[PDB]
C-alpha cells in the first residue's frame, strides 16, 4: 500500500526495476550500484558497486603540494548499513 | 513549575522572535518566529535568517522548518 | 528486516568496513538483531596501522559502515521470508 | 556468543582509539561494559617491540564503559586464577 | 517508560550548563521534561570570546547538554 | 516426434531424424511448460492464483497426437468468472455464466506442412476434440489449450479466459517464442541443415567522433 | 471480460546460481543435463571454471617497461 | 535494567569518576545514578582536555555524553561473579 | 604475397603475445588490409577488425632518426618494441598523451626539421637514450603542443586554399587526427 | 497556526530547497515525506555551499541528515 | 532478481512414470 508512495519509493522503485542508484555516504565515499534490497533503515544490500572516493597523495613532496585524485574500487556484493547513507539517487 | 514545551507553548502564544543555535555548528545560527511544532520538536519558523556569527552574515530564508535533533538552544 | 538476512549468513568469510575505516576480514559467527557482529579467524587492519591477526572479534552493530560479501553467495534463496 | 567470553582478558577498542584491556565480566543490551583489571592504551600496543612493548598506558582498574563509544572486542590471554 | 531526570534538587538554582560544541551557558533552572530539555530564566550566554551575554528565558535541547554545575549551593 | 510423413521419402526422413535427434521434441515441450509456469508464478499475486501445479505428464505425452492431457493447473483460492472459448487474439470475448477454481492449461506442438499451417484452426479443433473426447482426461471443464506450430513458428490458444489471463498469455507467448532455449536450438539446427546463414555489418570505421572509445579498458591496436 | 488494464512487464531470463546472464546455448546445455540426468565430465567442468575465473581476472583490471628498457 | 546499570546503582554514594564525550574527566563521589547513566556527583575535580584541574562540590553530567566511568574495585568482588 | 605476408606477420605477433595482452580490437590505417586480416586471424574470432576513417602519419617514425636508422640498419627482421609516450602516463591521461603524440607526429610530417626545433623549445633540453621525445613538464608540453598545432594549421591553410580562423574545434580535432572535413 | 507535518503536507509538489547538516542544499520539487521526515525530491539540483554542482534527477534524502527545509 | 530454472527428469529415473513435484 503506502510502501510504494513514501519517500522510500526511490528505493522500492529502484529495486523493482533493478536500476542502479548513486549513494553519497557519510564518509563521502560514493556507491554506484544496483539495490538488491533495502529496509526501513536503508540497509541496502547492493550488487556490483563502484565505490568512488577522492584522495590526495598526502604530502608526498614534503611541502604539501598535490592535487586530489579520483580513486575507485569494485565490490561485488555488499551489505551497506543504512545509517551511513546520506542520499540515495536514481539515475537519469 | 513550567516545562520546555510550556515555554514554546507560551512563545507561540507570543509569536515574538527567537534564535535557534545548532548541534556543534556553533557559528551557524538561525533566527525565526515559530508558527508551529509538535513533539519531535521540528519547528516551522517565520521569515527565518541564517546569521553566520564570525562574519555576521544574514542570509534570508523565508518560511522554514528545522529538524528537531539539531537544535542546542532557542534564545528570545 | 534486512538484519535477518545477515543472521542467515553464518559461517561466511566477509570483510567489514567500520566507521573508523578499520577493515575486518574474517569468518562471521553470529549476528544480533542490532547487527552485533561476532567474527572469528579475524584479520583486522585498523586504518593507518599495519594489520593484526586476532582469533576472535565482536563488533558492535552501530559501528559498521558496510559489509563486503564474497562472489559465491546465493542471496536469491537468502532474502526470502 | 559473548557468554562464551565472560571473565576473559578482553581488548575493547573505543571509537576514539582509546583501547582497554580487562576483565570482561558484565555486559548489557546496549553492550554497556563492566571491566575489572583494565588498563588503557593510545599509541603503541604490544607485538614484542624493538624498544618496549607497553608505554602510553594508564591505570584505571574497574570501568563502566558506555556502549555508545564502544567498537570491538578481542581476548588477549586466558583468565587468571583469581 | 522515560523517567524524568531527577532535578528538583536543581530547580530555581544558578547552574552553568555545558553545551555540545565546546559551549557554555549560565542561568536559573525553571523545569525539564523526561528528555532533560531545560528551561532557563536569567540566561547569560558566556561564550569563549569572553564577554557575557544576557538573554533571559531560553530553552535548551537535552541532547546538547553535557553537564550541569549547580553554582548555587 | 509428432512429424507425420506422407510417403516414404528417405532423404527427408533422415534429415528430420537428424534435426530432432536426442528427444528434442520432448525437451522443447518441457522447456515451454517450465517457462509458462515460471511466468505464472511471477504474476500469481496480480492474477489471484493460489498456486501453480505442474501436472504429472506421461513421458510420451508430447507426441501423443491422438489424445491429450493437462500440463499446468492453476489453483485459485477463489472463484474466477470465466469467459467463453475464444481465440488468443480475440480482443472481444463474452463472459460465460460460470465460475471455476482450477484452471488447466495444455501445450500442443505441431509440425504443420503447407496445407494445414493454420494454428488458430488447429487449436480450435484440438481443444473441442479433446475436451469432449472420452480418452482425454482434464481436471476441470474450464481451461485453455495453446498450440505452437514449430515448422512455421506460429502460436495461438483457444480455451476460456479469466481477467488478466488473456494479456498475460499473449505477452508470455511472445517472449517464450522470442527467447526459449530449446526453440533457439531447433532454429539453429534447421539453419545448419539448410546451410543458410545471415550476414554482418562490416564495423564502423574509426572516425573523429568515434575515436573516443580507443581509451577504454579493452586493449586496442592500430596497424 | 472487463479486463483489469495494465502493462505486464514479462521478462524471461536464464541465470546461473552466481547471477550471471546465461547464453541460450549453455542454458539448453544445463536443461539437457537436468533432463537426461547426467552432467559433463570433470575435465570439462574444470575447463569451464578456469574460463570463468579467467574472465573475472581479466575484467577486474607494458608501456612503462618498454620506455625503461629502450 | 541489566547488570552494569545495577553496578552503577550499587556505586551510589561511592567514589566514582566519569570521562566525558569531549574528554573531560570528573573524579568525585556520586549522589544519584539513574537508568540512563545520568550522574549527579559531589566533591568533584574536573580535568579538561587542557590538563588543568578544577574543583566544585557538585555536578550533574548527562548519561549519553558519558564516555566511561571509573568505578572503585570495592564492587569488583561482590556479588556479580554469578553473571 | 605482400598483403597476406603482413597479415600473417601481425597474426604471428598476436599469437606469440599471451591471451591476456592479445587485443580484441584492431584498426587498419590502410583499408586494403582488413580482408586479409579477416582471413588470417580466424584463429581469434573474439577480436574485431575494422578500418580507420582517420589516418595517422606513422611515416613520421621513419623520418625520426632513431626509428628510421634502426629500421634501415636492422639486417635481420625483428619485432622491435617501443613506448611512444616516454613517461606521460604518470603525468597526464592516456587520451591527452595520444593527442600530444599524434600532434607531434603530424607536425613532424608536415615539417620535419621545423617541427624538430619546435619539439626542442630550447637547445639545452635533451632526451634520454630510453626516451624518444624530449623530457618536458606540463607548461613546456602545452606550449610546444600549441606551437605544433598552429604549425599544422598553417600548413593546412597554405595547402588547402582556406584560411585558419574559419574552422571550429571539431574541425581542428578531425584535421589533426587525419579526417577530411 | 500551522504544525510541521501540515507544513510538509502544504509543500508536497512545490519547489523547495532542503539543507543538510553537512552544508549541502537540494533544490527541487519534493514528492513525499514519511513519519521520520525522510524526503523524496524530484527534479533536484545539488547546491554545494551556494553554488550548484549538478542537476541530478530523483533523490532520497535521509532523515538523520537534514538541517532544515526552505520553501522557495 | 532471477532463479535457476528447475527442470524435471525423464530418463533413468527409477521412479513412477508420472512426474514428481
Amino acid at each position: 500500500e503506502e510502501f510504494n508512495t513514501g519517500p522510500l519509493s526511490v528505493l522500492t522503485q529502484s529495486v523493482k526495476n533493478n536500476t542502479q542508484v548513486l549513494i553519497n555516504c557519510r564518509n563521502n565515499k560514493k556507491l554506484l550500484g544496483r539495490v538488491k534490497a533495502f529496509d526501513r533503515h536503508c540497509n541496502m544490500v547492493l550488487e556490483n558497486v563502484k565505490e568512488m572516493w577522492t584522495e590526495v597523495p598526502k604530502s608526498g613532496k614534503g611541502k604539501k603540494k598535490s592535487k586530489p585524485v579520483n580513486k575507485d574500487r569494485y565490490i561485488s556484493k555488499m551489505f551497506l548499513r543504512g545509517d551511513s547513507v546520506i542520499v540515495v539517487l536514481r539515475n537519469p | 513549575m513550567v516545562q520546555p514545551i510550556n515555554l514554546i507553548f507560551r512563545y507561540l502564544q507570543n509569536r515574538s522572535r527567537i534564535q535557534v543555535w545548532l548541534y556543534e555548528q556553533v557559528n551557524m545560527r538561525i533566527e525565526g518566529c515559530i508558527i508551529g511544532f509538535d513533539e519531535y520538536m521540528n519547528l516551522v519558523l517565520d521569515d527565518a535568517e541564517e546569521i553566520h556569527s564570525k562574519t555576521k552574515s544574514r542570509k534570508q530564508l523565508g518560511r522554514i522548518m528545522l529538524k528537531g535533533d539539531n537544535i542546542t538552544l532557542l534564545q528570545s | 528486516k534486512l538484519v535477518r538476512f545477515l543472521m542467515k549468513l553464518s559461517h561466511e568469510t566477509v570483510t567489514i568496513e567500520l566507521k573508523n575505516g578499520t577493515q575486518v576480514h574474517g569468518t562471521i559467527t553470529g549476528v544480533d538483531v542490532s547487527m552485533n557482529t561476532h567474527l572469528k579467524a579475524v584479520k583486522m587492519t585498523l586504518k593507518n596501522r599495519e594489520p593484526v591477526q586476532l582469533e576472535t572479534l565482536s563488533i558492535r552493530g552501530n559501528n559498521i559502515r558496510y559489509f563486503i560479501l564474497p562472489d559465491s553467495l546465493p542471496l536469491d534463496t537468502l532474502l526470502v521470508d | 556468543k559473548m557468554l562464551q567470553h565472560i571473565d576473559y582478558r578482553m581488548r575493547c577498542i573505543l571509537q576514539d582509539g582509546r583501547i582497554f584491556i580487562g576483565t570482561f565480566k558484565a555486559f548489557d543490551k546496549h553492550m554497556n561494559l563492566i571491566l575489572c583489571d583494565c588498563d588503557e592504551f593510545r599509541k603503541i600496543k604490544p607485538k614484542n617491540s624493538k624498544q618496549a612493548e607497553r608505554e602510553e598506558k594508564r591505570v584505571l582498574g574497574l570501568v563502566l564503559l558506555r556502549g555508545e563509544n564502544l567498537v570491538s572486542m578481542t581476548v588477549e590471554g586466558p583468565p587468571p586464577k583469581d | 517508560k522515560a523517567h524524568p531526570p531527577e532535578l528538583k534538587k536543581f530547580m530555581d538554582k544558578k547552574l552553568s550548563l555545558k553545551l555540545n560544541g565546546g559551549r557554555h551557558v549560565q542561568g536559573i533552572l525553571r523545569g525539564f521534561d523526561p528528555f532533560m530539555n531545560l528551561v532557563i530564566d536569567e540566561c547569560v550566554e558566556m561564550a569563549t570570546s569572553g564577554q557575557q551575554n544576557n538573554i533571559g528565558m531560553v530553552v535548551i535541547r537535552g541532547n546538547s547538554i553535557i553537564m550541569l554545575e549547580a553554582l548555587e549551593r | 516426434t509428432g512429424i507425420f510423413m506422407h510417403g516414404k521419402i528417405p532423404t527427408l526422413k533422415i534429415s528430420l531424424i537428424q534435426i530432432f535427434r536426442a528427444h528434442l521434441w520432448q525437451k522443447i515441450h518441457e522447456s515451454i511448460v517450465m517457462d509458462l509456469c515460471q511466468v505464472f508464478d511471477q504474476e500469481l499475486d496480480a492474477l489471484e492464483i493460489e498456486t501453480v501445479q505442474k501436472e504429472t505428464i506421461h513421458p510420451r505425452k508430447s507426441y501423443k497426437m491422438n489424445s491429450s492431457c493437462a500440463d499446468i493447473l492453476l489453483f485459485a483460492s477463489y472463484k474466477w468468472n470465466v469467459s467463453r472459448p475464444s481465440l488468443l487474439a480475440d480482443s472481444k470475448d463474452v463472459m460465460d455464466s460460470t465460475t471455476t477454481q482450477k484452471y488447466w492449461i495444455d501445450i500442443q506442438l505441431r509440425w504443420g506442412d503447407y496445407d494445414s499451417h493454420d494454428i488458430e484452426r488447429y487449436a480450435r479443433a484440438k481443444f473441442l476434440d479433446y475436451t469432449t473426447d472420452n480418452m482425454s482426461i482434464y481436471p476441470s471443464p474450464t481451461g485453455v489449450l495453446i498450440a505452437i506450430d514449430l515448422a512455421y513458428n506460429l502460436h495461438s490458444a483457444y480455451g476460456n479466459w479469466f481477467p488478466g489471463s488473456k494479456p498475460l498469455i499473449q505477452q508470455a507467448m511472445a517472449k517464450i517464442m522470442k527467447a526459449n532455449p530449446a526453440l533457439y536450438v531447433l532454429r539453429e539446427r534447421i539453419r545448419k541443415g539448410l546451410q543458410l546463414y545471415s550476414s554482418e555489418p562490416t564495423e564502423p570505421y574509426l572516425s573523429s567522433q568515434n575515436y573516443g572509445e580507443l581509451f577504454s579498458n579493452q586493449i586496442i591496436w592500430f596497424v | 471480460k472487463e479486463k483489469d488494464g495494465y502493462k505486464p512487464d514479462v521478462k524471461i531470463e536464464y541465470v546461473d546460481e552466481t547471477g550471471r546472464k546465461l547464453t541460450p546455448k549453455e542454458a539448453f546445455r544445463q536443461l539437457s543435463h537436468r533432463f537426461h540426468g547426467k552432467g559433463s565430465g570433470k575435465m570439462k567442468t574444470e575447463r569451464r571454471m578456469k574460463k570463468l575465473d579467467e574472465e573475472a581476472l581479466l575484467k577486474k583490471m607494458l608501456g612503462t617497461v618498454a620506455l625503461l628498457q629502450e | 535494567i541489566g547488570v552494569p546499570i545495577k553496578v552503577l546503582h550499587e556505586a551510589e554514594g561511592h567514589i566514582v569518576t566519569c570521562e566525558t564525550n569531549t574528554g573531560e574527566v570528573y573524579r568525585g563521589k556520586l549522589i544519584e545514578a539513574e537508568d540512563n547513566m545520568n550522574c549527579q556527583m559531589s566533591n568533584i575535580t574536573v580535568t579538561y582536555r587542557d590538563g588543568r584541574v578544577a574543583q566544585l562540590e557538585q555536578v550533574y553530567i548527562r548519561g549519553s555524553k558519558i564516555r566511561f566511568l571509573i568505578l572503585p574495585d570495592m564492587l569488583k568482588n561482590a556479588p556479580m561473579l554469578k553473571s | 604475397l605482400a598483403k597476406w605476408k603482413t597479415a600473417e606477420e601481425v597474426a604471428a605477433l598476436i599469437r606469440s603475445l599471451p591471451v591476456e595482452e592479445q587485443p580484441k580490437q584492431i584498426i587498419v590505417t590502410r583499408k586494403g588490409m582488413l580482408d586479409p586480416l579477416e582471413v588470417h586471424l580466424l584463429d581469434f574470432p573474439n577480436i574485431v577488425i575494422k578500418g580507420s576513417e582517420l589516418q595517422l602519419p606513422f611515416q613520421a617514425c621513419l623520418k625520426v632518426e632513431k626509428f628510421g636508422d634502426l629500421i634501415l640498419k636492422a639486417t635481420e627482421p625483428q619485432m622491435v618494441l617501443f613506448n611512444l609516450y616516454d613517461d606521460w602516463l604518470k603525468t597526464i591521461s592516456s587520451y591527452t598523451a595520444f593527442s600530444r603524440l599524434i600532434l607531434i607526429l603530424r607536425a613532424l610530417h608536415v615539417n620535419n626539421d621545423r617541427a624538430k626545433v619546435i619539439l626542442k623549445p630550447d637547445k639545452t633540453t635533451i632526451t634520454e637514450p630510453h626516451h624518444i621525445w624530449p623530457t618536458l613538464t606540463d607548461e613546456e608540453w602545452i606550449k610546444v603542443e600549441v606551437q605544433l598545432k598552429d604549425l599544422i594549421l598553417a600548413d593546412y591553410g597554405k595547402k588547402n586554399n582556406v584560411n585558419v580562423a574559419s574552422l571550429t574545434q571539431s574541425e581542428i580535432r578531425d584535421i589533426i587526427l587525419g579526417m577530411e572535413i | 497556526p500551522l504544525n510541521p507535518k501540515p507544513f510538509l503536507n502544504g509543500l508536497t509538489g512545490k519547489p523547495v530547497m532542503v539543507k543538510l547538516k553537512w552544508g549541502m542544499e537540494y533544490k527541487g520539487y519534493l514528492v513525499s515525506v514519511d513519519g521520520y521526515m525522510n524526503m523524496q525530491l524530484a527534479n533536484t539540483e545539488e547546491y554545494i555551499d551556494g553554488a550548484l554542482s549538478g542537476h541530478l534527477g530523483e533523490v532520497l534524502i535521509r532523515c538523520n541528515n537534514v538541517l532544515y527545509i526552505r520553501g522557495v | 532478481v532471477s532463479q535457476k530454472r528447475k527442470y524435471r527428469q525423464y530418463m533413468n529415473r527409477k521412479g513412477g512414470f508420472n512426474r514428481p513435484l
